[PDB]
């Protein structure tokens, strides 16, 4: 069906450049308008650019003119966010969305009818840091030996010790979902982030039935299973 | 520019209570007005387009009006899983900048649910590299506000603990705390019992969870 | 009907002005 997928973000140093991708399947692209919208962290919704993809109209916010450079493909039916001289304030997750045309209509008995973003894609994270990238470390939240064996127990997963965000974790190969909380990041005086990914679990499982978090950092194309006993 | 002025930034209400969150332009924006629902971590989801116009799919709970410059959302019969931040957008410019508004976190009010403490001491392996993560976990706990307090040997401990708190969840609406304290391999070998104290609403009085470092 | 292609010709003022005409 209609799909939007965004590509390109990452870490870059302050002053550097990125090229996003936003890649559109189910529908017609050339009947649409474009939007980049981005949203740095814990903050609001920021529009950043819009694009007419077959007469190359654009437009852009105040914050990214002359530095942005929005562009669209009807062939790939794909958009594109050129982005230079980043700095701190334009990290964020960059979001690709659609308006479907036309913009606005008029119907006689019926009057306006403004178009909306239906399609959003998932966003692609930009982090502008001199900070270094670096793979996570992990390590067994074991459960508690103070414990019985009729009730339920938490065990977990400590992710430390790495830049950028995001880090990914599933239980048992994602087999376990129901009873997981993985935390915001906390970023640590060493400049590096660590989370925690905890499970609740029955108590009598514990030793007989494994339990492995799955860790992904795909900014350092990093994976690791920690198996976690008690 | 043309701003969009979205009250309240955030608010709390129960399940089946009716809920509505305004926002004004600063100027005219005919009917170029969108409601959008964001959950923690996913993109904008549409609710309301030409403000008063249901998306399809989504619950008739929502609905858009306007009035002049006054545009509301009203959801009518609130669900726990509408916990989200809501957001307005102009159009009125065409193809000219998109305004969006604050944004307004609707958090959704619960029972009081007390927090189940366990803790965590350092794996073997985290001490081998030469620091030590001594982890509290509160779980799944309603009212959100809760105090966490590290003891050492029973000194209490201050700059060395961090928190995170999970989002509302979408089906109990519950929160999660992670308290994490450092301490250096060296530091953390010399002393032995390592407690989380937990003060919540919903316990009579405060729970501590320990352990020896033996 | 479509309305864009108007749009684009006109100003800010001027768009606003057709549509609050068209409501």
């Amino acid at each position: 069906e209609v799909q939007l997928v965004e590509s390109g973000g990452g870490l870059v140093q302050p002053g550097g450049s990125l090229r996003l991708s936003c890649a559109a399947s189910g529908f017609n692209f050339y009947s649409s308008y474009i939007h980049w919208v981005r949203q740095a962290p814990g903050k609001g919704l920021e529009w950043v650019a819009s694009i007419s993809p077959y007469s190359g109209s654009t437009s852009y916010a105040d914050s990214v003119k002359g530095r942005f450079t929005i562009s669209a493909d009807t062939s790939k039916n794909t958009a594109y966010l050129q982005m230079n001289s980043l700095r701190a304030e334009d990290t964020a997750v960059y979001y690709c969305a659609r308006y479907s045309w036309p913009w606005v209509s008029y119907k006689p008995y019926y009057g306006l009818h403004f178009s909306a973003m239906d399609y959003w894609g998932q966003g692609t994270l930009v982090t502008v840091s001199s900070a270094s990238t670096k793979g996570p470390s992990v390590f067994p939240l074991a459960p508690s030996s103070k414990s019985t064996s009729g009730g339920t127990a938490a065990l977990g997963c400590l992710v430390k010790d790495y830049f950028p965000e995001p880090v990914t974790v599933s239980w048992n190969s994602g087999a376990l979902t129901s009873g997981v909380h993985t935390f915001p990041a906390v970023l640590q005086s060493s400049g590096l982030y660590s989370l925690s990914s905890v499970v609740t679990v029955p108590s009598s499982s514990l030793g007989t039935q494994t339990y492995i978090c799955n860790v992904n950092h795909k900014p350092s194309n990093t994976k690791v299973d920690k198996k976690v006993e008690p | 520019d043309i701003q969009m002025t979205q009250s309240p930034s955030s608010l709390s209400a129960s399940v089946g209570d009716r809920v509505t969150i305004t926002c004004r332009a600063s100027q005219s924006v005919s009917s170029a007005v969108a409601w959008y629902q964001q959950k923690p971590g996913k993109a904008p989801k549409l609710l309301i387009y030409s403000a008063s116009s249901l998306y399809s799919g989504v619950p008739s709970r929502f609905s858009g009006s306007r009035s002049g410059t006054d545009f509301t959302l009203t959801i009518s019969s609130l669900q726990p899983e509408d916990f989200a931040t809501y957001y307005c957008q102009q159009s009125v410019s065409y193809m000219g900048p998109l305004t969006f508004g604050q944004g307004t976190k609707v958090e959704i009010k619960r029972t009081v649910a007390a927090p189940s403490v366990f803790i965590f001491p350092p794996s073997d392996s985290q001490l081998k590299s030469g620091t030590a993560s001594v982890v509290c976990l509160l779980n799944n706990f309603y009212p959100r506000e809760a105090k966490v307090q590290w003891k050492v040997d029973n000194a209490l401990q201050s700059g060395n603990s961090q928190e995170s708190v999970t989002e509302q969840d979408s089906k109990d609406s519950t929160y999660s705390l992670s308290s994490t304290l450092t301490l250096s391999k060296a530091d953390y070998e010399k002393h032995k019992v390592y407690a989380c104290e937990v003060t919540h609403q919903g316990l009579s009085s405060p729970v501590t969870k320990s352990f020896n470092r033996g | 009907m479509e309305l864009d292609a108007i749009l684009d010709n006109l100003s800010d003022e001027e768009q606003i002005e057709l549509l609050e005409l068209l409501e």
